[PDB]
Protein backbone atom coordinates (compact mmCIF):
# COMPACT_ATOMS: atom_id res chain seq x y z
CA UNK A 1 0.00 0.00 0.00
CA UNK A 2 1.59 3.50 -1.01
CA UNK A 3 -1.54 5.90 -0.74
CA UNK A 4 -0.60 9.15 0.82
CA UNK A 5 -2.12 9.71 4.57
CA UNK A 6 -3.48 12.85 5.98
CA UNK A 7 -3.38 12.51 10.22
CA UNK A 8 -5.70 14.55 12.77
CA UNK A 9 -4.96 15.03 15.97
CA UNK A 10 -6.30 16.97 19.01
CA UNK A 11 -5.06 17.18 22.33
CA UNK A 12 -7.05 18.22 25.66
CA UNK A 13 -4.48 19.08 27.80
CA UNK A 14 -4.85 19.85 31.86
CA UNK A 15 -1.55 21.21 33.35
CA UNK A 16 -1.39 21.07 37.27
CA UNK A 17 0.85 22.90 39.66
CA UNK A 18 0.82 21.94 43.53
CA UNK A 19 -2.55 19.93 43.24
CA UNK A 20 -5.24 22.04 42.16
CA UNK A 21 -4.17 25.24 42.76
CA UNK A 22 -2.61 26.53 39.56
CA UNK A 23 -4.69 25.06 36.58
CA UNK A 24 -3.33 25.19 33.05
CA UNK A 25 -5.97 23.57 30.15
CA UNK A 26 -4.60 23.76 26.63
CA UNK A 27 -7.06 22.57 23.41
CA UNK A 28 -4.62 21.75 20.92
CA UNK A 29 -5.17 21.06 17.46
CA UNK A 30 -2.45 19.85 14.54
CA UNK A 31 -2.47 18.78 11.15
CA UNK A 32 -0.11 15.42 11.10
CA UNK A 33 2.29 16.72 13.56
CA UNK A 34 2.22 21.12 13.19
CA UNK A 35 0.02 22.59 15.54
CA UNK A 36 -2.31 25.15 13.88
CA UNK A 37 -5.04 26.53 16.63
CA UNK A 38 -4.73 26.18 20.01
CA UNK A 39 -6.32 27.33 22.90
CA UNK A 40 -4.61 29.06 26.11
CA UNK A 41 -6.33 29.18 29.30
CA UNK A 42 -4.02 32.07 30.34
CA UNK A 43 -4.88 34.05 27.23
CA UNK A 44 -9.04 32.96 27.45
CA UNK A 45 -9.03 33.16 23.59
CA UNK A 46 -7.71 30.68 20.76
CA UNK A 47 -5.21 31.91 19.12
CA UNK A 48 -3.46 30.35 15.16
CA UNK A 49 -0.09 28.76 15.59
CA UNK A 50 0.21 28.67 11.84
CA UNK A 51 -1.40 30.47 8.61
CA UNK A 52 -3.29 27.68 8.31
CA UNK A 53 -4.99 27.78 11.51
CA UNK A 54 -5.92 31.53 10.76
CA UNK A 55 -9.66 30.51 9.48
CA UNK A 56 -10.20 28.44 12.88
CA UNK A 57 -9.51 31.61 15.25
CA UNK A 58 -11.23 33.82 13.67
CA UNK A 59 -14.56 31.35 13.41
CA UNK A 60 -14.13 30.21 16.64
CA UNK A 61 -13.22 33.29 18.61
CA UNK A 62 -16.20 34.97 17.68
CA UNK A 63 -18.61 32.59 19.52
CA UNK A 64 -19.27 34.05 22.53
CA UNK A 65 -21.01 30.04 24.41
CA UNK A 66 -17.82 28.22 23.04
CA UNK A 67 -15.17 30.89 24.74
CA UNK A 68 -17.26 30.92 28.11
CA UNK A 69 -17.32 26.93 28.33
CA UNK A 70 -13.48 26.96 26.78
CA UNK A 71 -12.53 29.30 29.98
CA UNK A 72 -14.56 27.49 32.28
CA UNK A 73 -12.80 23.91 31.45
CA UNK A 74 -10.25 24.61 34.26
CA UNK A 75 -12.94 24.31 36.30
CA UNK A 76 -15.62 22.12 34.54
CA UNK A 77 -12.56 19.96 33.33
CA UNK A 78 -9.61 19.93 34.64
CA UNK A 79 -10.31 20.16 38.22
CA UNK A 80 -13.53 17.74 37.75
CA UNK A 81 -11.40 14.96 36.38
CA UNK A 82 -8.33 15.33 39.12
CA UNK A 83 -10.31 14.73 41.54
CA UNK A 84 -11.89 11.87 39.73
CA UNK A 85 -8.74 9.89 39.86
CA UNK A 86 -6.22 11.38 42.14
CA UNK A 87 -6.74 8.18 44.40
CA UNK A 88 -4.88 5.86 41.23
CA UNK A 89 -3.07 8.00 39.77
CA UNK A 90 -1.63 11.03 41.94
CA UNK A 91 -1.65 9.31 44.96
CA UNK A 92 -0.30 6.26 43.41
CA UNK A 93 3.13 4.85 44.77
CA UNK A 94 4.69 1.62 44.09
CA UNK A 95 7.85 0.46 45.86
CA UNK A 96 10.97 -0.28 44.14
CA UNK A 97 12.70 -3.61 43.82
CA UNK A 98 16.26 -3.62 43.40
CA UNK A 99 18.74 -6.28 42.03
CA UNK A 100 22.45 -6.03 41.53
CA UNK A 101 24.02 -8.67 39.55
CA UNK A 102 27.57 -9.03 37.43
CA UNK A 103 27.51 -9.18 33.49
CA UNK A 104 29.88 -8.62 30.65
CA UNK A 105 30.72 -6.35 27.74
CA UNK A 106 32.24 -8.79 25.95
CA UNK A 107 31.64 -12.84 26.00
CA UNK A 108 34.08 -15.10 27.48
CA UNK A 109 35.83 -12.64 29.39
CA UNK A 110 35.86 -12.41 33.48
CA UNK A 111 33.02 -10.20 34.88
CA UNK A 112 33.27 -6.30 34.27
CA UNK A 113 29.67 -4.87 35.20
CA UNK A 114 27.95 -4.69 38.16
CA UNK A 115 24.66 -3.81 37.00
CA UNK A 116 21.66 -2.35 39.76
CA UNK A 117 18.08 -3.08 38.54
CA UNK A 118 16.04 -0.91 39.65
CA UNK A 119 11.97 -2.82 38.71
CA UNK A 120 8.46 -1.74 38.99
CA UNK A 121 8.25 1.52 40.66
CA UNK A 122 5.97 4.54 40.70
CA UNK A 123 6.20 7.30 39.60
CA UNK A 124 9.02 7.62 37.79
CA UNK A 125 11.47 10.05 39.25
CA UNK A 126 14.09 8.54 40.91
CA UNK A 127 17.95 8.48 41.80
CA UNK A 128 20.25 5.48 41.62
CA UNK A 129 24.00 6.14 42.99
CA UNK A 130 26.53 3.80 43.22
CA UNK A 131 29.53 3.30 46.16
CA UNK A 132 32.75 1.42 46.20
CA UNK A 133 33.73 1.01 49.66
CA UNK A 134 31.69 3.26 51.32
CA UNK A 135 32.77 6.92 48.63
CA UNK A 136 30.94 6.89 45.92
CA UNK A 137 31.79 6.28 42.35
CA UNK A 138 30.78 8.80 39.85
CA UNK A 139 33.55 7.63 37.67
CA UNK A 140 32.31 5.50 34.80
CA UNK A 141 28.40 4.73 35.06
CA UNK A 142 26.03 4.30 32.13
CA UNK A 143 22.68 3.65 32.36
CA UNK A 144 19.66 3.07 30.13
CA UNK A 145 17.82 5.97 31.53
CA UNK A 146 14.17 5.76 32.75
CA UNK A 147 12.11 3.44 30.82
CA UNK A 148 8.62 3.57 31.16
CA UNK A 149 6.94 -0.31 31.35
CA UNK A 150 3.86 1.26 29.51
CA UNK A 151 1.86 -0.87 32.73
CA UNK A 152 1.82 2.49 35.07
CA UNK A 153 5.42 1.44 35.81
CA UNK A 154 9.29 2.16 35.61
CA UNK A 155 12.59 0.77 35.36
CA UNK A 156 15.62 1.52 34.64
CA UNK A 157 19.20 -0.22 35.02
CA UNK A 158 22.15 1.69 36.48
CA UNK A 159 25.23 0.08 35.13
CA UNK A 160 28.91 0.61 36.74
CA UNK A 161 32.10 -0.19 34.38
CA UNK A 162 34.16 -1.82 36.51
CA UNK A 163 36.57 -5.38 37.42
CA UNK A 164 35.14 -6.09 40.78
CA UNK A 165 38.15 -7.67 43.63
CA UNK A 166 37.86 -9.65 46.15
CA UNK A 167 36.90 -7.43 49.57
CA UNK A 168 35.22 -4.90 47.91
CA UNK A 169 31.76 -4.14 49.16
CA UNK A 170 29.55 -2.45 46.22
CA UNK A 171 26.51 -0.59 47.16
CA UNK A 172 23.33 0.50 45.00
CA UNK A 173 21.66 3.55 46.42
CA UNK A 174 18.27 4.10 45.17
CA UNK A 175 15.83 7.27 46.33
CA UNK A 176 12.41 7.60 45.34
CA UNK A 177 9.43 9.60 46.66
CA UNK A 178 7.86 7.21 47.98
CA UNK A 179 10.72 5.95 50.38
CA UNK A 180 11.24 7.75 54.04
CA UNK A 181 14.95 6.57 53.35
CA UNK A 182 17.63 5.69 50.80
CA UNK A 183 17.43 2.10 49.82
CA UNK A 184 20.57 0.43 49.44
CA UNK A 185 21.81 -3.18 48.54
CA UNK A 186 25.12 -4.59 48.96
CA UNK A 187 26.91 -6.76 46.82
CA UNK A 188 30.36 -8.42 47.81
CA UNK A 189 32.41 -10.44 45.58
CA UNK B 1 -16.90 9.22 39.70
CA UNK B 2 -17.59 10.00 36.31
CA UNK B 3 -14.39 11.41 33.83
CA UNK B 4 -15.56 14.35 31.74
CA UNK B 5 -14.77 14.92 27.98
CA UNK B 6 -13.63 18.05 26.67
CA UNK B 7 -15.56 18.85 23.31
CA UNK B 8 -14.27 19.17 19.73
CA UNK B 9 -14.37 22.29 17.58
CA UNK B 10 -15.65 21.85 14.24
CA UNK B 11 -14.11 23.92 11.56
CA UNK B 12 -15.45 26.20 9.44
CA UNK B 13 -16.09 24.65 5.91
CA UNK C 1 5.10 21.01 36.41
CA UNK C 2 3.11 18.78 38.84
CA UNK C 3 1.09 16.38 36.97
CA UNK C 4 -0.36 16.60 33.31
CA UNK C 5 -3.36 14.86 31.77
CA UNK C 6 -4.13 15.07 28.03
CA UNK C 7 -7.13 13.90 26.08
CA UNK C 8 -5.86 12.86 23.07
CA UNK C 9 -7.39 11.73 19.80
CA UNK C 10 -6.92 11.16 16.38
CA UNK C 11 -8.39 10.36 12.90
CA UNK C 12 -6.12 9.13 10.00
CA UNK C 13 -7.31 8.90 6.38
CA UNK C 14 -7.32 7.10 4.21
CA UNK C 15 -7.66 4.27 6.89
CA UNK C 16 -10.05 5.72 8.50
CA UNK C 17 -8.65 4.84 12.06
CA UNK C 18 -9.57 6.76 14.72
CA UNK C 19 -9.04 6.91 18.35
CA UNK C 20 -9.95 8.24 21.75
CA UNK C 21 -7.51 8.02 24.86
CA UNK C 22 -7.09 9.64 28.34
CA UNK C 23 -2.88 10.41 29.17
CA UNK C 24 -1.50 10.70 32.93
CA UNK C 25 2.03 11.48 33.03
CA UNK C 26 2.59 10.15 30.10
CA UNK C 27 0.72 7.02 31.09
CA UNK C 28 -2.76 5.41 29.41
CA UNK C 29 -5.62 5.63 31.90
CA UNK C 30 -8.18 4.29 29.64
CA UNK C 31 -8.87 4.27 25.85
CA UNK C 32 -12.41 3.84 23.66
CA UNK C 33 -12.91 0.70 22.02
CA UNK C 34 -14.35 2.77 18.46
CA UNK C 35 -15.89 -0.74 17.01
CA UNK C 36 -17.79 -1.98 20.51
CA UNK C 37 -18.29 1.12 21.93
CA UNK C 38 -16.89 0.41 25.48
CA UNK C 39 -14.08 2.04 27.88
CA UNK C 40 -11.41 0.29 28.14
CA UNK C 41 -9.27 0.96 31.25
CA UNK C 42 -5.83 0.26 30.87
CA UNK C 43 -5.70 -1.87 35.00
CA UNK C 44 -9.00 -2.98 35.69
CA UNK C 45 -8.48 -1.32 39.50
CA UNK C 46 -9.61 2.09 38.00
CA UNK C 47 -12.99 1.40 36.33
CA UNK C 48 -13.95 0.79 40.01
CA UNK C 49 -13.22 4.17 41.27
CA UNK C 50 -14.34 5.88 38.23
CA UNK C 51 -16.73 5.32 35.22
CA UNK C 52 -16.50 7.04 31.67
CA UNK C 53 -19.34 7.11 29.27
CA UNK C 54 -18.47 5.77 25.96
CA UNK C 55 -20.70 7.53 23.48
CA UNK C 56 -19.28 10.72 23.88
CA UNK C 57 -16.20 9.81 23.10
CA UNK C 58 -17.49 9.10 19.12
CA UNK C 59 -18.52 12.60 19.01
CA UNK C 60 -15.13 13.87 18.74
CA UNK C 61 -14.30 11.33 16.41
CA UNK C 62 -16.82 12.41 14.27
CA UNK C 63 -15.50 16.20 14.25
CA UNK C 64 -12.18 15.02 13.95
CA UNK C 65 -13.18 13.15 10.82
CA UNK C 66 -14.98 15.92 9.25
CA UNK C 67 -11.82 18.52 10.40
CA UNK C 68 -9.15 16.50 8.36
CA UNK C 69 -11.49 16.86 5.43
CA UNK C 70 -11.38 20.54 5.73
CA UNK C 71 -7.44 20.56 6.78
CA UNK C 72 -6.76 18.07 3.72
CA UNK C 73 -8.34 21.06 1.39
CA UNK C 74 -7.06 23.67 2.90
CA UNK C 75 -3.15 21.68 2.88
CA UNK C 76 -3.53 21.39 -1.16
CA UNK C 77 -3.36 17.53 -0.04
CA UNK C 78 -0.19 17.36 1.45
CA UNK C 79 0.37 14.19 2.66
CA UNK C 80 2.15 13.00 5.97
CA UNK C 81 6.01 12.59 5.78
CA UNK C 82 6.37 8.97 7.21
CA UNK C 83 8.73 8.84 10.59
CA UNK C 84 10.38 5.11 10.73
CA UNK C 85 10.00 4.03 14.95
CA UNK C 86 13.00 3.36 17.02
CA UNK C 87 11.98 -0.53 18.54
CA UNK C 88 14.25 -1.88 21.79
CA UNK C 89 13.20 -5.02 23.53
CA UNK C 90 13.43 -5.27 27.16
CA UNK C 91 12.31 -7.76 30.22
CA UNK C 92 9.91 -6.23 32.46
CA UNK C 93 12.05 -8.09 35.51
CA UNK C 94 15.46 -9.57 35.85
CA UNK C 95 15.88 -12.92 34.22
CA UNK C 96 16.15 -16.29 35.81
CA UNK C 97 15.55 -19.78 34.25
CA UNK C 98 12.23 -21.08 34.50
CA UNK C 99 10.92 -18.14 36.28
CA UNK C 100 8.48 -16.48 34.76
CA UNK C 101 8.83 -13.06 33.00
CA UNK C 102 7.52 -10.72 30.39
CA UNK C 103 9.13 -8.99 27.15
CA UNK C 104 8.49 -5.65 26.21
CA UNK C 105 9.00 -4.43 22.62
CA UNK C 106 9.08 -0.86 22.56
CA UNK C 107 7.92 0.83 19.54
CA UNK C 108 9.36 4.99 19.64
CA UNK C 109 8.81 7.98 17.74
CA UNK C 110 6.51 7.30 14.26
CA UNK C 111 4.16 8.05 12.30
CA UNK C 112 1.41 7.91 11.13
CA UNK C 113 0.06 5.24 13.34
CA UNK C 114 0.16 1.80 11.67
CA UNK C 115 2.07 -0.76 12.68
CA UNK C 116 2.75 -4.23 11.86
CA UNK C 117 4.23 -6.14 14.52
CA UNK C 118 5.31 -9.47 15.83
CA UNK C 119 6.75 -11.67 18.10
CA UNK C 120 8.80 -14.44 17.19
CA UNK C 121 10.15 -17.49 18.34
CA UNK C 122 13.42 -19.15 17.02
CA UNK C 123 12.06 -17.82 13.80
CA UNK C 124 8.36 -18.84 14.22
CA UNK C 125 5.53 -16.35 15.18
CA UNK C 126 3.86 -16.29 18.82
CA UNK C 127 0.26 -14.87 19.08
CA UNK C 128 0.03 -16.77 22.65
CA UNK C 129 -1.08 -14.61 25.56
CA UNK C 130 0.18 -11.54 23.50
CA UNK C 131 -0.83 -8.50 24.45
CA UNK C 132 -0.23 -4.51 23.56
CA UNK C 133 -1.35 -0.94 24.31
CA UNK C 134 -2.96 0.88 21.73
CA UNK C 135 -1.14 3.83 19.92
CA UNK C 136 -0.12 6.45 23.02
CA UNK C 137 0.56 9.84 21.96
CA UNK C 138 3.82 12.07 22.37
CA UNK C 139 4.74 15.33 23.17
CA UNK C 140 6.47 15.24 19.68
CA UNK C 141 3.19 14.72 18.31
CA UNK C 142 4.59 11.48 16.92
CA UNK C 143 3.17 7.64 18.39
CA UNK C 144 4.63 5.21 20.45
CA UNK C 145 3.47 1.40 21.75
CA UNK C 146 4.05 -1.49 23.23
CA UNK C 147 3.50 -5.23 22.81
CA UNK C 148 4.45 -7.88 25.57
CA UNK C 149 4.65 -11.52 25.74
CA UNK C 150 4.81 -13.62 28.90
CA UNK C 151 7.53 -15.98 28.29
CA UNK C 152 9.80 -18.87 30.75
CA UNK C 153 13.57 -18.09 30.02
CA UNK C 154 15.18 -21.24 29.06
CA UNK C 155 18.45 -21.37 27.14
CA UNK C 156 16.74 -23.36 24.18
CA UNK C 157 14.72 -20.32 23.01
CA UNK C 158 15.58 -17.08 20.98
CA UNK C 159 13.00 -13.97 20.72
CA UNK C 160 12.93 -11.43 18.21
CA UNK C 161 9.86 -8.13 18.03
CA UNK C 162 9.81 -7.74 14.29
CA UNK C 163 8.23 -3.96 13.21
CA UNK C 164 7.04 -3.36 9.63
CA UNK C 165 6.52 0.92 9.01
CA UNK C 166 6.36 2.49 5.67
CA UNK C 167 8.67 4.49 6.97
CA UNK C 168 11.26 1.29 7.12
CA UNK C 169 12.60 -0.05 3.76
CA UNK C 170 13.00 -3.29 5.32
CA UNK C 171 10.97 -4.79 8.19
CA UNK C 172 13.06 -4.05 11.46
CA UNK C 173 13.88 -6.96 13.87
CA UNK C 174 15.23 -6.77 17.38
CA UNK C 175 16.45 -9.68 19.19
CA UNK C 176 16.66 -11.24 22.60
CA UNK C 177 18.19 -13.86 23.90
CA UNK C 178 19.39 -15.45 27.37
C1 LIG D 1 -2.45 25.83 -1.26
O1 LIG D 1 -3.20 26.35 -2.36
C2 LIG D 1 -3.64 27.70 -2.16
C3 LIG D 1 -4.48 28.07 -3.36
O2 LIG D 1 -3.75 27.92 -4.57
C4 LIG D 1 -2.44 28.62 -1.97
O3 LIG D 1 -2.89 29.94 -1.67
C5 LIG D 1 -1.55 28.10 -0.85
O4 LIG D 1 -0.38 28.90 -0.74
C6 LIG D 1 -1.17 26.64 -1.11
N1 LIG D 1 -0.27 26.14 -0.08
C7 LIG D 1 -0.59 26.02 1.22
C8 LIG D 1 0.48 25.45 2.11
O5 LIG D 1 -1.69 26.34 1.66
C1 LIG E 1 0.81 -4.99 7.11
O1 LIG E 1 0.75 -6.07 6.19
C2 LIG E 1 -0.03 -5.80 5.01
C3 LIG E 1 0.05 -7.05 4.15
O2 LIG E 1 -0.43 -6.82 2.84
C4 LIG E 1 0.50 -4.56 4.29
O3 LIG E 1 -0.40 -4.17 3.27
C5 LIG E 1 0.72 -3.42 5.28
O4 LIG E 1 1.31 -2.31 4.60
C6 LIG E 1 1.63 -3.91 6.41
N1 LIG E 1 2.00 -2.85 7.34
C7 LIG E 1 2.77 -1.80 7.01
C8 LIG E 1 4.23 -2.11 6.81
O5 LIG E 1 2.32 -0.67 6.88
Amino acid sequence: DTRPRFLEQVKHECHFFNGTERVRFLDRYFYHQEEYVRFDSDVGEYRAVTELGRPDAEYWNSQKDLLEQKRAAVDTYCRHNYGVGESFTVQRRVYPEVTVYPAKTQPLQHHNLLVCSVNGFYPGSIEVRWFRNGQEEKTGVVSTGLIQNGDWTFQTLVMLETVPRSGEVYTCQVEHPSLTSPLTVEWRA
Amino acid sequence: ETVCPRTTQQSPE
Amino acid sequence: EEHVIIQAEFYLNPDQSGEFMFDFDGDEIFHVDMAKKETVWRLEEFGRFASFEAQGALANIAVDKANLEIMTKRSNYTPITNVPPEVTVLTNSPVELREPNVLICFIDKFTPPVVNVTWLRNGKPVTTGVSETVFLPREDHLFRKFHYLPFLPSTEDVYDCRVEHWGLDEPLLKHWEF
